[PDB]
């Protein structure tokens, strides 16, 4: 997973 | 829709990449910030929710050599302590 997707967890 | 005002450390942080202005949205913010960190490869390469902080700014204003992308509750409460809202 990268880290961009993490991160797209974390705010939406 | 409620702006809010980053703290000095952490506008220093937005300025530092782009941004323009003193207050924001939480997702200009977040923008930002995700940028920022991407930018600065402060980003583990092999597991890449780990990030480093340590001799860097972000630990300046989070108090911390690392964190995990995935702690969301943790993060977002270290970002809040960061804005005026």
């Amino acid at each position: 997973t990268s880290f961009a997707e993490y991160w797209k967890l974390l705010s939406c | 829709e409620t702006l809010v005002r980053p703290k000095p450390l952490l506008l220093k942080l937005l300025k530092s990449v782009g941004a323009q202005k003193d207050t924001y949205t939480m997702k200009e913010v977040l923008f930002y910030l995700g940028q920022y960190i991407m930018t600065k490869r402060l980003y583990d390469e092999k597991q890449q929710h780990i990030v480093y902080c340590s001799n860097d700014l972000l630990g300046d204003l989070f108090g911390v050599p690392s964190f995990s992308v995935k702690e969301h509750r943790k993060i977002y409460t270290m970002i809040y302590r960061n804005l005026v809202v």
